């Protein structure tokens, strides 16, 4: 029943700035600890960042640090993921994936949203 | 001609010297009220929205563990310790375990380990308590026109909105002059001890005393980041495995737990704000400024026809939908009911006065006539209408529906039934006295007692009436034994 | 970060027959504090999002026929296809879950015979 | 749980049905009906009780029912 | 199922632990003290019952505790 | 002072003290010099006089500032009338118990 839906993909140059929103409906968004995902064509999923239930404890991954900002608004129900310094190697189809609800971990992937396609290219 | 196809339409007959006729409005029902004079006019309540309501409290029905953590002392030392215990967020619960050498301590005997958990809620329950400066009760009032489109027409009326501190309103009609209304909403369904609750986009109404009751970890209420639960050991389970160590478990989804918990409790829409549908309303009527607007007019010579066959109501009610033959005046419709060989009228026009209105639309009349074959004669000449209709039921069985409609308001309303059609008769006030005190003693005797318990109850003191020598029986079995057989049997609503 | 490796590429089963997938990490997955194996597993179907199949290793997530079943422990873990149907076609993913930067396994795959 | 405490004997009713009437009327009768057909011998005990403490024939068959019916309501 | 007719009582017990015996050893006792103190009315009623069926103390004091176990529970 | 000739507004919702006051708070819309509020509780269904004002003498001092008029209203269920009789706001209070 829980619906993922995802906007903000679109062609641009390198270098120029843009952000992905990632819309939910079906569960209460505020209590849960939102994470983002990728794939580039032809290759494996490739982890980009997580937000947690308590708004101050981003992270991001090795490839992407310093580089992305992830952020959630509760009210509006969309997760925020503003992506600066983009490369063509960085384009890929991005997921936006829910939390676990039964299980153990803090962090995991319930339910993967429909997925956009972000191209970078000159 | 709102209230026509209902099937729990009552009529409400006669008013006082100040003609202020009472009603009491319930929500699936409706009164066409009547006069001696006056225009017939049924009143329905609709919808008693509520909106701009607080949130009260949180309760949580799924719950997540993640961080289980677990430390263990020896035996003859104090009770094991974690950092973590002192944290909001936590449950943790200390417990005993064997321990020897085998688990490297060199005392034999029972050791204390605690587990640790970290509780986060991930679907709250919210309980939402409704103000009185914000409740509105909305009142349809159809006044029967004899028009072409007003029968079982649900979107006819003059909208008299009522709110608690601006009790009282003057409802003014199109062309019947107006109609002042001094409903009390205070005195109808209580809104204090009434709180709402929602999940998943459903609404409730329970009793507020009963929300507080129920066992599920609660926050504070005001939104903000990680509410911190209270009472959390109720989702989770400790289960320790035949003393050699301990597991955490989330009980899981209460969702399907609290959809039978509130089995007796009534439903509302949530979609935009709160309609609360599901309530009760007395009022009284001034009725002393409505205006016939009939009464000037002649009588018309031209024929009548009709445009549908006769079909009466649940209510034994004939129902006749007639178009006027070509003439050039608006007018009286003449109405005389008769019987084949008898002339003597006993059938009454419950529509006030049929006007035919733009010449070219059917007005459709509704007038209940007497049981027994009697035919109806429209047209004032001789080539007049003759609709002809045999009534099938009989007044005694009249009376019986009467008296259990009568029964069943007294059980459904309580206190206030006795106040229903009141013309201010004070036989009504003192046995409204007597049975609001009777009724009070009921409550608090009865009060919780199941469907089955309440009849259980009534048989075994109906016995024990039965069986007494002293001369309390012919109170008790009566009494106690008809009041809560009745009750029980219609209580479940 | 963890190494994650797949044993098979590609596999190729005709329908009735069991196909097994070997992930192994290259550290210990298993945490210490409740010692319990975080690993998962996504099954991309052609063209969809993926979805989730083993939460943990013996747990299987909801919605997901009986025949895909967990095994393993200890960096080296195993899933089994008693009967392959044509709906299996697919990108398994092992993933760690353990610490913080998920890395998933290089994408297997697995076409009827 | 909380599936129990059911919003029965409140009295803030109303004309409208509630939330399970049809549903929610017959299921404690249901319960106790099919818990005594599960366990028959304890209508034997309720039988030898009822007859060695009720001295008169009504005390007897209300503690006997009274019994029948907590047994299962108890637990 | 709905919370009603539990699983405790059928036997095919051990020394090891069962599900909730933590937790679900005083439920029933919890819910009736409870139901006892949200409806203190009652009370009165049950007392009129065992004063008015039994000749005796014992099935008196029996009949209000089994009318007072009844009650919540079968509500 | 004179007696007050203009409809009142009922600025917040009539509250109980726990000994059965009702402490009403009206605002008057109307331009009138400082005056008397008539007051009258008329009883459930009747023209009975039998709720009596706790405070001796509601004037209102200005046009602007609402005055907060206490009173107790018959114990059972009554209709407390402020304005001039015609127009007056008639609010409605239920009070339960007994004597
Ligand atoms: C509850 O249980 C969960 C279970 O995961 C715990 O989750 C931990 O979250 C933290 C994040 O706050 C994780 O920290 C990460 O640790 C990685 C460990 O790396 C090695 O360990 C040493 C010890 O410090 C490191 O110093 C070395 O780097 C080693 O390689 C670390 O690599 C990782 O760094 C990541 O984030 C930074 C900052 O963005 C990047 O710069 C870096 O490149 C990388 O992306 C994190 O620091 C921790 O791993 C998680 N736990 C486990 C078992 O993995 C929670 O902490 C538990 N408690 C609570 C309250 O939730
Ligand atoms: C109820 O009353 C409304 C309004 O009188 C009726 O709607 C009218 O229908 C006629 C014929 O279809 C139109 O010529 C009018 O323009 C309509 N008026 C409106 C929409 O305001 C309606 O037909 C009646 N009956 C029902 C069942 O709704």
């Amino acid at each position: 029943q829980v619906e993922l839906v995802e906007s903000g993909g679109d062609v641009v140059q390198p270098g120029k700035s843009l952000r992905l929103s990632c819309a939910a409906s079906g569960f209460t968004f505020t209590n849960y600890a939102m994470h983002w995902l990728r794939q580039a064509p032809g290759k494996g999923l490739e982890w980009v960042a997580v937000i947690s239930s308590d708004v101050n404890d981003k992270y991001y991954a090795d490839s992407v640090k310093g580089r992305f900002t992830i952020s959630r608004d509760n009210s509006k129900n969309t997760l925020y993921l503003q992506m600066n310094s983009l490369t063509p190697e960085d384009t890929a189809v991005y997921y936006c994936a829910r939390e676990q609800a039964v299980g153990t971990n803090p962090w995991a992937f319930d339910y993967w949203g429909q997925g956009t396609l972000v191209t970078v290219s000159s | 001609m709102r209230c026509v196809g209902v099937g729990n339409r009552d009529f409400v007959e006669g008013l006082s010297g100040a003609t202020w006729v009472d009603v009491v409005l319930e929500h699936g029902g409706c009164v066409t009220t009547m006069a001696k004079n006056k225009p017939t006019l049924d009143i329905e309540l609709q919808k008693t929205e509520a909106t701009q309501l607080a949130t009260l409290r949180k309760l949580c029905i799924e719950g997540k563990i993640t961080n289980i953590t677990t430390d263990s002392r020896c035996p003859t030392q104090g009770e094991a310790v974690l950092p973590e215990e002192q944290d909001q967020n936590y449950v943790c619960k200390h417990t005993y375990v064997d321990r020897g050498w085998g688990n490297g301590c060199g005392l034999f005997g029972k050791g204390s380990l605690v587990t640790c958990a970290k509780f986060q809620c991930l679907e709250p329950i919210e309980g939402k308590v409704v103000q009185y400066e914000n409740l509105k009760y909305t009142v349809i009032i159809t006044v029967h026109t004899g028009d072409q489109h007003q029968v079982g027409n649900e979107t006819q009326g003059v909208t008299a909105e009522i709110t608690p501190q601006a009790s009282t309103t003057e409802a003014i009609l199109p062309e019947y002059g107006t109609l002042g209304l001094e409903c009390s909403p205070r005195t109808g369904l209580d809104f204090n001890e009434m709180i709402l609750l929602t999940m998943k986009n459903k609404a409730w109404m329970v009793h507020r005393q009963w929300f507080f009751d129920l066992p599920l970890p609660w926050a504070s209420g005001a939104t903000t980041e990680t509410p911190t639960w209270n009472r959390k050991e109720l989702l989770v389970t400790f289960k320790n495995a035949h003393a050699k160590k301990q597991e955490v478990v989330v009980l899981g989804s209460q969702e399907g737990a609290m959809h039978t918990a509130l089995t007796g409790a009534t439903e509302i829409q949530n979609s935009g704000g709160t309609s609360i549908f599901a309530g009760h309303l007395k009022c009284r009527l001034k009725m002393d400024k409505l205006e016939l607007k009939g009464m000037s007019y002649a009588m018309c010579t031209n024929t009548f026809v009709l445009k549908k066959e006769v079909s009466e109501t649940q209510h034994g009610t004939i129902l006749i939908k007639v178009e006027y033959k070509g003439e050039d005046a608006p007018c009286k419709i003449p109405f005389s009911t008769e019987d084949g060989q008898g002339k003597a009228h006993n059938g009454r026009l419950i529509t006030a006065n049929p006007v035919v209105t733009k010449k070219e639309e059917p007005v459709n009349i509704e007038a209940e006539p007497p049981f027994g074959e009697s035919n109806i004669v429209i047209g004032i000449g001789d080539n007049a209408l003759k609709i002809n209709w045999y009534k099938k039921g009989s007044s005694i069985g009249k009376m019986f529906e009467a008296t259990a409609r009568g029964a069943r308001r007294m059980a459904i309303l309580g206190d206030t039934a006795w106040d229903f059609g009141s013309v201010g008769g004070v036989l009504n006030s003192l046995g409204k006295m007597v049975h609001q005190i009777f009724g009070s003693a009921y409550t608090a005797l009865f009060s919780g007692v199941s469907w089955v318990m309440k009849i259980g109850i009534g048989v075994l003191l109906t016995w024990i009436g039965l069986n007494s020598k002293n001369t309390s029986m012919s109170f008790s079995c009566i009494a106690i034994g008809i009041i809560t057989l009745y009750l029980g049997a219609v209580v479940q609503a | 970060h963890i190494v994650m490796t797949q044993s098979p590429l590609s596999l190729s089963v005709t329908p009735g027959q069991p196909a097994s997938i070997s992930c192994k990490s290259s550290q210990i997955s298993s945490w210490g504090s409740d010692g319990k194996t975080y690993l998962y597993w996504y099954l991309q179907k052609p063209g969809q999002s993926p979805q989730l199949l083993i939460y943990e290793v013996s747990s299987r997530f909801s919605g997901v026929s009986d025949r895909f079943s967990g095994s393993g422990s200890g960096t080296d873990f195993t899933l089994k296809i008693s009967r392959v149907q044509a709906e299996d076609v697919g990108l398994y993913y092992c993933m760690q879950g353990l610490h913080l930067p998920l890395t998933f396994g290089q994408g297997t795959r697995l076409e009827i015979k | 749980s909380v599936a129990l405490a059911p919003h029965v004997g409140m009295g803030l009713d109303t004309r409208t049905q509630t939330w399970m009437s049809a549903e929610g009327a017959w299921r404690q009768v249901e319960k106790v009906e099919t818990w005594a057909l599960r366990h028959p011998g304890f209508t034997i005990l309720a039988l030898f009780l009822a007859h060695y403490i009720g001295t008169s024939l009504t005390q007897k068959v209300v503690i006997f029912i009274l019994l029948m019916l907590v047994t299962p309501s108890m637990t």
